[PDB]
RNA sequence: GCUUGAGUCUCGUAGAGGGGGGUAGAAUUCCAGGUGUAGCGGUGAAAUGCGUAGAGAUCUGGAGGAAUACCGGUGGCGAAGGCGGCCCCCUGGACGAAGACUGACGCUCAGGUGCGAAAGCGUGGGGAGCAAACAGGAUUAGAUACCCUGGUAGUCCACGCCGUAAACGAUGUCGACUUGGAGGUUGUGCCCUUGAGGCGUGGCUUCCGGAGCUAACGCGUUAAGUCGACCGCCUGGGGAGUACGGCCGCAAGGUUAAAACUCAAAUGAAUUGACGGGGGCCCGCACAAGCGGUGGAGCAUGUGGUUUAAUUCGAUGCAACGCG
């Protein structure tokens, strides 16, 4: 979201677009509604988060 | 011609197409250049390459206003939106704020099936 | 290639002005594994070629080659790559010797004289093989 | 009679448990308007589609419907199906602490009754998105598909029906006993709290494992271990959960449930290999980078075929075809 212009700066290089919005969030809302298949995947991504 | 003197670039980075608007701080369209309409039609539309080209191609069309300052919107994913910043600030433009507005909804509308490719 | 990087073999220089440019160069032209006439064939078009331009030997000649060097080359995608300075002059050399034996005139020497004539004010056959490498590499640009 | 089973009362706790009502913010679509101009959309690539009647982009205002990002978690609650913004109203259960009370009031359960995703059906609304059917464009040998562009029922609400699912921990319910470890979640007591305290005691739950069991795989105090009570179900594969009959249902169909005939297997788990348009690593003129050929011409020679009295026999993907 919003970075103000720095009073002496070439590249504002904001990091505020990864934090959150762009790589998973949109993405993720580009396909269908299941109820299945996220239940499985969050299924098998917490059974993946083992050591 | 009206001497607008700051604007917002308002760039659509799609998957497939880049479009960049530059518009005033009122939200009135001052000229645009889309990806697509620069060469290049089909897979190579989307790309960073087609994206600095068009928004090179916007920061053209808009010499009759004397633009210096610009905020950047920036919606959607794309292989386009970053390289095209660049291309905003290697056309002498001040760029002053970069936010990205892509509408992200609080569980809304339903999402189309797709895709078993 | 598959494993094995590998060195390279040192070529001898010229004999009569002691370049290993142009010594790749009467390789590129022989054929047959017959020197001697290759390299017959590249004294007499290069002397006419610093007889009619009136510079130098290899400065024409590096003139005239230095107008054919390309600068990039090109699901199926056709990516510009940037041309190593060895491969560079080798397809130069690759292309002038290949527009020459196109040509129509009587000899070797003279297809290979016309032809680096041509190419010393850049108009000949190979540099319009350099623009049309240059012409597929600038149309897919966006694949870097 | 008695309290160790079951239940009642007191006080709290956590919770997407249920039903009814309201509201909020993002977003999609549509409508009206401003700017603005040549594309937008889409794909592996395209085209159909939308667009100079001004689209797409962008800003303002409005309408409407559905769903409720982040929190969000092998987290929680529920008998199961299932339940996710926030607030109110009505309401069910669970668990914990101390004490009091009843006093075996318990467990299971054929028939019976209730609840029961989704799709579907009936009547009446609603209809933004998505989307069976359908239409067009592609792809293809074909493409009644996958992909693209549209798109109706449906999905949403009220009431009624249906009555099923890989309705699944493929594991009936209730109770007892039998080594451990790491967590999660929700109670609570005690003790310098003198941390990111310590020490205990319950409820639910996740992962790994011991004995034991198991065909093996695995289960493993939440058992598939060791027992007891009651219920449901099984008896080779197919035919067949089908036909006929009954009951139910508006229908779709549901439920109960055969036989003739036919096969000598069908099956489970695991092993070795092979294979994969599975994954990782690696090689070879394998590809790439090059140079010269073959396929075109004439001839040489071998072969197939044809011919012949015979055209001797053998070699025939690679690895037969100037081969024996």
């Amino acid at each position: 979201i919003k970075v103000r212009e720095n009073e002496p700066f070439d590249v504002a290089l904001r990091r505020f677009k990864r934090s959150c919005e762009k790589a998973g969030v949109l993405a993720e809302v580009r396909r269908r509604e299941f109820y299945e298949k996220p239940t499985t995947e969050r299924k098998r991504a917490k059974a993946s988060a083992v050591k | 011609r009206k001497q607008v003197s700051d604007g917002v670039a308002h760039i659509h980075a799609s998957f497939n197409n880049t479009i960049v608007t530059i518009t005033d701080r009122q939200g009135n369209a001052l000229g645009w250049a889309t990806a697509g309409g620069s060469g290049f039609r089909g897979s190579r539309k989307s790309t960073p390459f087609a994206a600095q080209v068009a928004a090179e191609r916007c920061a053209d069309a808009v010499k009759e206003y004397g633009i210096k300052n610009l905020e950047v919107m920036v919606k959607g994913p794309g292989p386009g939106r970053e390289s095209t910043i660049r291309a905003l600030n290697a056309a002498g433009f001040r760029i002053t704020n970069i936010t990205d507005v892509t509408p992200i909804p609080h569980n809304g509308c339903r999402p189309p099936k797709k895709r078993r490719v | 290639p598959r494993r094995r990087v590998i060195g390279q073999r040192k070529i001898l220089p010229d004999p009569k002005f002691g370049s290993e440019l142009l010594a790749k160069f009467v390789n590129i032209l022989m054929v047959d594994g017959k020197k001697s006439t290759a390299e017959s064939i590249v004294y007499s078009a290069l002397e006419t070629l610093a007889q009619r331009s009136g510079k130098s030997e290899l400065e024409a000649f590096e003139v005239a080659l230095e107008n054919v060097r390309p600068t990039v080359e090109v699901s199926t995608y056709q990516v510009p790559v940037e041309v190593r300075p060895v491969r560079r002059n080798a397809l130069a050399m690759r292309w002038i010797v290949e527009a020459a034996r196109k040509r129509g005139d009587k000899s070797m020497a003279l297809r290979l004289a016309n032809e680096l004539s041509d190419a010393a004010e850049n108009k000949g056959t190979a540099v319009k093989k350099r623009e049309d490498v240059h012409r597929m590499a600038e149309a897919n640009k966006a694949f870097a």
